[PDB]
């Protein structure tokens, strides 16, 4: 799995590979591990499948609990909730995920949560095995206040070389971007990304 | 795997005089090759005229006589603020021991007062609450170092009256508090020379009928 | 650790050894393997020290509280019997207890129970348990009959835990007697094995296996 | 164990304390860590004793060999080269851990080698239980060109870091100094700061308290003779 | 193998060893002769793993007999105990060492003395007025520390031994199925066929 | 099954004016069975007294050796091995078994005949020696000697007050170990005279 | 039971004449890799008080979040908040070692090693440990994992007993400290440039200073060396 | 504990339990009955871990002395043996079974028959001629193929149980110092003093 | 450990840290792993420093024994060497060697060795452990045939971002070029690479 959230100007975008696999075995190659737990806050999964999804759907749950009583929840409400269930079940849990979410007063945020539950406020994350290979690559190449197309780029290069240098991860390069302007899902195929 | 237990080193002596007692233990506190601290005091006045000392695992250590300071503060409300006897002391300290028979404290304990004929008494527990009323006791690391001493210089062991061949032994005494103190500090000076665990600072604590008095003696830091 | 019990013409004779080692470190040569729960019963203590100790106090307690309530002493029987279902709540819990619960009582007669923490409880006549068991058994199976000197008795109990004494690395400091009869029991003194040895083999003329 | 080794001007000097432990119990309180190789090659050993002894010996009688052979000064290299071999060999099996010095007419060395054949090259080194106490004495003090007198205080006080902050260290300071051009000079017991107290009372005996049951001459000589 | 006993008395050694051969489940056997004629005063008895008992004694008895005949002299009880204890302790730290345990009974015709000798498989070598092997001491020693005394008979001897062989068929849980008792002397070694 | 105490026992040996002293306790045991009160585990080759404690077939096994390492060194030499010598020679032969060791404690004491200097050393089980100016300690007990001697001794003391030292050393640290004891052996070594006496002690 | 996944390493501390200093580099390792270079390891509380954590980053947001906790609850029916019903370093310690101690008795440990250093109501200097087994200890110097191996000994050689606390001065005690940080810079392979250093003085209060750098690091001498031995070039 | 045989004869049952207790090293009793009268005509004897035995034996007495005072009837020996069964498969997957194996002999005085029950500390229940716990079917059962007949004596079937027991002492290894014999019929639980 | 080797115009660069660590310790901050075999053929070691230096030991003397009978070896002989040692003694070691060198016929060459004892000949080598972090990095900015400076910042830049998130990597960069004017070390400091 490689999988990342980065922080732009107008707000903020996820990233990940479509690649599930059992052992050697490619599951599934077309996976979609960016998922929905409210409208503009959205995270992506790493770790076990079956643990990643049973919080993101407890999580979801809870965001939509919230929002019928004091209406829409920050990012970093969403990141508390996932926090909460990470850090109390650590001992049965192997989820590590990263949150990211727009709101109009603090625009776009990130926060990643590893195994342990801790949580860390970044302007950009990368998770997943394939992300020890562009921890160089994303350092290097990574600025503030990037447009739209940069950050695009910016995730789709850095995805390409994780994907090329990782065998867990693989298929197709999703994207989700988040800002005042909505929602928008990209997706990326072999044949554009392999030859970047 | 967590392992919940630790080893804070330290070594700690209980004497019984004839209208006294001392409780004396080293101050130095360790883990591993490392020193924690040259001055962490071990030795506790409890109140009632009873000093105590649970050496071993400091954290275990610290919980015992935390919980029987404690029970001495109960024992005085729900009994008319009667003044615990060490042999009552002895049973409860047993008590609080024995309670965690499947997961114990990882301490050896010596007590130390005046009996209820105001002679001088030092109880020893093991870790899980057997205890026995001695005249004598070394606890902790050193305590190998230190008994068999205090067995020939103490309760004259292996020693004759000169020229009966070997058929009177040397007759009991009660030594006076400046013999004690002379023997508990040869016993410390000797343990720190061969025991790493062992150095820093003595503090010895003196109970007669008048109260408890202190005395602290530099030990080798090395 | 070596204790023993046996049944005779006058009545009980319990010894014990006074060793409480911790692996081949002697801790102390001065313990108490027996307790006096009351004035006609006795527990022996082999086994862990603090596992004989709270429990065989805790035993006396329960028998107080026999008393107390049916306005009558406790039987052997009963006495031993609240101890082996005690221990046997607590079986695989890694208690360690080897124990004679020994008396007089007029229903019963002496009596002796040898208890257990792995929950066995047997009436019975002789008794020899801890490390040193096998060493006193040797000295008093040999020397027993039923018709002992009060005495006779008393030295071959003493001369049994002496025996073992000897043998047993981690049995000595000093013997225990008790005799108990129709009247109570009744303590026959302390005797240090570093004396005593030296007069039972001078009188004796036995342990000569030893350098004297 | 604390030993250290460092460079200074026209030489390299070597430091170790003189404590030898069997698990917690002080077996030695004056053991000399800083063995002999060749007149001006030392070895400051740590880990296992007996091995640490027994490589530093066999290695310093083939350098004597080697010596005489050659018709030449003994080289450190060759004792490096020889040592990291012979524990290579072993597989860590000889728990030896080793701080090498020395003057030969290449120049001044200073080697460290470890009990499973590696080696380092250094200005300041440490090994054994108190290798960080005398690490962060080094690392705050040392400087290039130091004087004599600078080195014997800075390779002291590492040592000494050792011996009051580390329980497997203590006792006394042995220095060994090897400067260019000189003869190596050896000083043990340089630093003396763990003399024992005087004992608060005599414990001698009066005579014919200890019980005897026999008593006889033993025979030692050869040959009772007529 | 289980229990294997031995005393010097006055003028003797007396040496007795159990009969049982049990493998497992069953008894094969009720009447297994522990024991080897190492030379004609010198008797070793033994007891340990299977196997390895037999083919000790007998490379044992083999090398004493060799001895023997090559320099027309029986060695010293001492001479043999010395042998043994050697062979052993050089098998303790072999591929696969000897798991046996010995008692060598001899009377020494130079000094005019009986000697008892035991040896564990480790090559412990002692000299006793009395041993034995195993769990057996843990019974008998202390009867042979009250009852025995060095000026005694063979006969008292062996009466002190049906009391240490009471006491394990009374108070051990095998079966040993009795003793084959033997005594070494001046005269040689003979076997007591009534015990 | 750790060898150095299954058999048990205990050797120290002490230095005095121009005297040295060396003792042993005669237990040997199966862990908690004894089996011999006889057991002496100090063993001498000319006028170099050698204790050693452990597993007791390595002991025998090392006495055997060493006697005949040093009477070919004599028959060589032409003279009697002196400690130093001595101490290098047990050094050497328990480190040439370094992988699989002898079980022992081992203790050299004597006077040098030529300077007349007492001298003491000790050594773990594969050779590394420790070369004491005051005493050695060795055996099931050592944590026990070591206490008694570090608070008993003192320098410079005459024969006869050092057979009181070492005896209560050895006596008092014995009986509190319980694979040690069962009777005691005392050597006072002098340059020209060695004086044995056995120790009445508690027999448990 | 758990092992720790995102980790603190050194917190380092001394006592000088008029208060205590404490300082922590700001990395959260992740086993071998540095992966978060942002962290702060000291966590004031109240202007007497400051709570230095090592060990496991999860655990230290814990315990982060029960201090913040602890403020909320003291303030609560308490006109002497902030005067003499404030909290003290003696209260948050004891309240820190119950908790450390209580969770290893549960089996489920808070995975760290915690300093907590203050000065008191009466001016008096705070300086005591904890940790992850509910040990406890006090002395002039303290420090966690490496920094008790090689920090220790250099804080040591300025306040090496009770009476030397008077005689050290806060600039003598703080150069003390920088220093310690550069040499576990060197010789620590989880640790950071980056750190954090906190001053509690009875008299100037709390000075907490922020994105220090370890300075006048020596690496020149690297040049010269060549291989591991026999090597020229 | 060892040894514990059952057989049905004619008009009654016979069941032979050894005396010995044994605690590792030691033979601490040789005289120790290892049964339990149920009621009057319903005698359980038992084998297995130390403790456990006897509390289960009196348990299950005083279950079936309770049956008996409430109804004023004693339970037939299939109805107790069906209940012990059962107590012992729902201790089987207890967090502390009972390891404890059974035989239980009775008079049903209303068919006028002699029956056994061996059951053991899983719950396995089976109606024998003859019967026996652990090692001892090992050697006795071939005895009893060969030598039973339905129609037996009381003194035969006491006849067939001496050859049963010299067997056992022949064979096995373990000295279980003889065995306590009880006969179950008509008139009750009787005791045979010489065996 | 973070090593490279990088073939270039002129010939090829060797790249190391100066790091060794005995776990969090650090046993020696100013070490030297790129190593001399030969005059113009070089090695960066990894793994057990017992093992490569070992190895490195007997790869010198066979080449000196080389050289004094048949003349100047092959960088690919250097590398079969190496490797006959790495793979028939697989099971004893733990050695990962990459192999670089000069000749005037063949110019720059690489080989890198991995556990296994496999060859590889590459135009530039990565390994040691924090190699994982410049995978991606060293992917995108690897051209062939690169200028002597170019060469050294991609080297520069790289082991920068390897130091950085490696651990087990730290200290100064050493480097050794290897061309037909001969052989330069180079060295750079932390204040210098740490800012980049
Ligand atoms: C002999 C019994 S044996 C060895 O089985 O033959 C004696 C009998 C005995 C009976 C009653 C009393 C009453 N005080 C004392 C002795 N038993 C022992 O010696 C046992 N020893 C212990 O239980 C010792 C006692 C201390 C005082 C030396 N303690 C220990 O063995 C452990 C306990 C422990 C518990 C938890 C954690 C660590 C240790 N400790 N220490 N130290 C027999 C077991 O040896
Ligand atoms: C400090 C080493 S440390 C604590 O690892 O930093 C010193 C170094 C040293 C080097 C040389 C000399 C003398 N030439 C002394 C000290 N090492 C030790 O103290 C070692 N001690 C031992 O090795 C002791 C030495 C005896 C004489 C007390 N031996 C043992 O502890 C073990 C040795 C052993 C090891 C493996 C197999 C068998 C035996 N034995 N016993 N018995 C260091 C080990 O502590
Ligand atoms: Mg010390
Ligand atoms: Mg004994
Ligand atoms: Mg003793
Ligand atoms: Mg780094």
């Amino acid at each position: 799995t490689s999988i990342m959230a980065v922080t732009f100007k107008d707000g903020v975008i996820l990233g990940a590979d479509s690649r599930t696999t059992t052992g050697a075995y490619i599951a599934n190659r077309v996976t979609d591990k960016l998922t929905r737990v409210h409208d503009k806050i959205w995270c992506c999964r790493s770790g076990s499948a079956a643990d990643t999804q049973a919080i993101a759907d407890i999580v979801q749950y809870h965001l939509e609990l919230y929002t019928s009583q004091y209406g829409t929840p920050s990012t970093e409400t969403a990141a508390s909730v996932f926090k909460e269930l990470c850090y109390e079940n650590k001992d049965n849990l192997t989820a590590g995920i990263i949150v990211a979410g727009y709101d109009d007063k603090n625009k776009g945020e990130v926060y990643t949560i590893p195994l342990g539950g801790s949580v860390h406020k970044l302007p950009y994350a990368i998770a997943g095995s394939g992300s020890t290979f562009i921890y160089g690559y994303c350092d290097k190449n990574f600025r503030e206040n990037m447009s739209k197309e940069e950050t695009v780029d910016f995730i789709k290069h850095s995805l390409s070389q994780a994907i090329k240098w990782d065998g867990s991860s693989g298929g197709v390069i999703r994207m989700v971007v988040l800002t005042a302007a909505g929602v928008e899902r990209l997706i990326f195929y072999p044949d554009e990304y392999e030859q970047l | 795997q967590f392992n919940p237990y630790g080893d804070n080193g330290g070594t700690i002596l209980g004497i019984a005089g004839e209208d006294f007692a001392v409780l004396a233990g080293d101050t130095r506190n360790i883990t591993d090759y490392s020193i924690n601290s040259r001055y962490e005091p071990k030795v506790f006045d409890c109140g009632d005229n009873i000093v105590m000392s649970a050496n071993g695992f400091a954290a275990d250590g610290d919980a015992l006589v935390k919980r029987f300071k404690n029970s001495v503060k109960w024992y005085h409300f729900d009994h008319n603020d009667k003044k615990l006897s060490i042999n009552s002391a002895a049973r409860n300290i047993q008590h609080l021991l024995y309670g965690k028979r499947f997961f114990p404290y990882y301490v050896h304990t010596i007590i130390a007062g005046l009996d209820e004929d105001g002679k001088g008494a030092v109880y020893s527990f093991d870790p899980v609450g057997s205890y026995e009323r001695e005249q004598c006791r070394a606890g902790g690391a050193a305590a190998s170092l230190i008994m068999p001493f205090l067995d020939n210089q103490v309760n004259f062991k292996n020693q004759y009256e000169p020229g009966t061949n070997g058929k009177v032994k040397k007759p009991l005494k009660y030594l006076s508090v400046e013999e004690v103190i002379k023997l508990v500090r040869d016993s410390f000076t000797s343990a720190t020379e061969r025991h790493i665990q062992v150095g820093d600072g003595l503090e010895i604590l003196i109970v007669t009928k008048d109260g408890v008095r202190k005395e602290f003696y530099e030990l080798k830091r090395d | 650790t070596t204790t023993l019990a046996f049944r005779f013409q006058g009545g009980i004779i319990v010894a014990v050894d006074s060793r409480a080692t911790a692996g081949n470190w002697v801790a102390s040569q001065t313990v108490k393997k027996v307790i006096e729960i009351n004035p006609f019963l006795l527990g022996t203590m082999a086994g862990g020290a603090a596992d004989c100790q709270f429990w065989e106090t805790w035993l006396g307690s329960q028998c107080r509280l026999h008393e107390l309530r049916e306005k009558e002493r406790i039987s052997v029987a009963a006495a031993s019997k609240i101890l082996s279902n005690l221990v046997y709540q607590y079986k695989g819990a890694g208690l360690s207890m080897g124990t004679m619960i020994c008396g007089y009582t007029r229903k019963e007669g002496p009596t002796i129970y040898y208890v257990d923490s792995d929950g066995t409880r047997l009436k019975g006549d002789i008794f020899c348990v801890g490390s040193g068991q096998t060493f006193a058994y040797g000295v008093l199976d040999s020397n027993y009959k039923w018709d002992l000197s009060v005495e006779d008795a008393l030295y071959l109990g003493k001369r049994s835990i002496l025996a073992a004494a000897h043998r047993d690395a981690y049995s000595g400091g000093s013997v225990n007697l008790y005799h108990v009869t129709e009247d109570g029991w009744i303590y026959h003194g302390n005797h240090d094995v570093g004396e005593l040895f030296w007069k039972v083999k001078e009188e004796e003329g036995s342990f000569n296996n030893v350098i004297g | 164990t604390t030993i250290a080794g460092l460079v200074f001007q026209d030489g390299v000097i070597l430091g170790a304390d003189t404590r030898a432990t069997n698990d917690s119990v002080v077996a030695d309180k004056s053991c000399e860590k800083i063995h002999f190789i060749a007149p001006k090659i030392y070895c400051c050993g740590a880990g296992v004793a007996a091995d640490a002894e027994a490589v530093t010996q066999l290695i310093g009688s083939n350098i004597e060999l080697h010596s005489l052979y050659t018709s030449r000064e003994p080289r450190v290299v060759s004792a490096l080269q020889m040592l990291k071999q012979h524990l290579f060999k072993y597989q860590g099996h000889i728990g030896a851990y080793l701080i090498v010095a020395g003057v030969d007419p290449t120049g001044s060395h200073l080697f460290s080698i470890h009990a499973h054949g590696s080696t380092d090259v250094g200005y300041y080194l440490s090994l054994g239980s108190g290798s960080l106490a005398a690490m962060a004495v080094l690392e705050s003090h040392w400087k290039q060109d130091l004087t004599k007198e600078e080195a014997i205080k800075l390779a002291s006080d590492a040592i000494q870091a050792g011996i009051w902050n580390d329980l497997g260290s203590g006792s006394n300071v042995d220095v060994c100094v090897m400067e260019i051009g000189k003869d190596a000079e050896y000083l043990r017991n340089y630093l003396t700061p763990n003399v024992r107290e005087e004992k608060q009372k005599s414990y001698k005996f009066p005579r014919g308290t200890t019980a005897v049951l026999k008593e006889s001459i033993v025979n030692i000589c050869d040959i009772q003779e007529e | 193998m289980d229990i294997i006993l031995g005393i010097r008395v006055q003028d003797s050694v007396i040496l007795a060893s159990s009969k049982a051969v049990t493998r497992g489940i069953s008894v094969l056997k009720d009447s297994d002769d522990k024991t080897r004629q190492l030379s004609p005063h010198t008797l070793m008895s033994f007891a340990g793993e299977a196997g390895d008992t037999v083919q000790f004694a007998e490379y044992i008895q083999a090398n004493i007999q060799l001895y023997s005949i090559r320099e027309d002299y029986e060695l010293s009880p001492q001479a043999v105990s010395s042998f043994v204890r050697q062979e052993l302790a050089k098998s303790i730290r072999s591929r696969r060492p000897y798991q046996v345990n010995v008692l060598i009974g001899g009377y020494d015709k130079k000094k005019n003395k009986p000697e008892l000798y035991q040896i564990d498989y480790l090559g412990t070598k002692v000299e006793l007025p009395y041993g034995a092997h195993g769990y057996s001491g843990f019974y008998t020693f202390s009867l042979l520390d009250h009852h025995y005394r060095p000026d005694m008979t063979t006969e008292e001897g062996l009466d002190l031994l049906k009391l240490c062989v009471q006491e394990l068929e009374k108070r051990m849980p095998m079966d040993f199925k009795g003793v084959i008792v033997k005594i070494v002397d001046k005269d040689g070694i003979r076997q007591v066929d009534d015990f | 099954s750790d060898p150095s105490s299954i058999n048990g026992g205990i050797v120290v040996a002490m230095t005095g004016k121009d005297c040295v002293a060396i003792a042993c306790d005669l237990r040997l045991g199966s862990q908690s069975l004894g089996v011999s009160n006889k057991f002496e585990k100090i063993f001498h080759y000319g006028h170099v007294f050698l204790g050693i404690t452990g597993l007791a077939t390595d002991v025998t096994t090392l006495n055997e050796m060493f006697r005949y390492k040093t009477n070919l060194y004599k028959l060589k030499e032409e003279r009697a091995i002196e400690p130093e010598t001595f101490t290098q020679l047990v050094s050497s032969s328990l480190y040439e078994r370094r992988f699989g060791p002898y079980f022992v404690g081992p203790v050299v004491a004597g006077i040098n005949s030529k300077s007349g200097k007492p001298f003491i050393a000790g050594f773990d089980l594969i050779g590394c020696i420790d070369e004491a100016k005051d005493f050695i300690v060795s055996g099931t007990a050592s944590d026990q000697l070591f206490g008694m001697c570090e608070s008993l001794y003192e320098p410079n003391l005459e024969p006869e007050d050092l057979f009181e030292t070492i005896s209560q050393a050895l006596l008092n640290a014995a009986d509190r170990d319980a694979l040690s004891g069962w009777g005691a052996v005392v050597y006072i070594i002098k340059k020209d005279e060695v004086v044995k006496r056995y120790l009445k002690m508690r027999q448990d | 039971t758990q092992q720790p996944i995102v980790t603190g390493t050194s917190v380092i501390s001394m006592k000088y004449d008029n208060g205590v200093i404490i300082a922590a580099d700001n990395l959260g390792s992740y086993g071998s890799l540095l992966r978060f270079n942002g962290v702060e390891r000291l966590i004031p509380v109240g202007d007497n008080t400051v709570v230095g954590i090592s060990g496991d980053i999860s655990d230290m947001q814990h315990i982060e979040r029960l201090l913040k906790d602890l403020v909320t609850e003291n303030a609560y029916d308490n006109p002497l908040a902030d005067a003499e019903e404030a909290l003290e370093p003696s209260y948050i310690f004891e309240y820190l070692a119950t908790v450390m101690y209580q969770r290893r008795s549960k089996m489920n440990p808070l995975w760290n090693a915690i300093i907590v250093a203050g000065v008191q109501s009466n001016g008096d200097q705070f300086l005591r440990y904890v940790n992850l087994l509910g040990v406890t200890y006090s002395s002039p110097t303290l420090a966690t994992g490496f920094g008790a191996h090689m920090a220790n000994p250099l804080l040591r050689k300025v306040v090496d007993r009770e009476s030397d606390i008077p005689k050290t001065t806060v600039q003598v005690a703080e150069e003390a400290i920088v220093n310690a940080m550069r040499v576990l810079y060197y010789r620590d392979a989880r640790s950071s440039r980056n750190f954090s250093l906190a001053i509690i003085d009875k008299n100037t209060g709390l000075t907490f200073k922020k994105n220090l750098q370890v300075e006048n690091m020596k690496w020149d001498f690297a040049k010269d060396i060549k291989g591991y031995g026999t090597q020229k070039i």
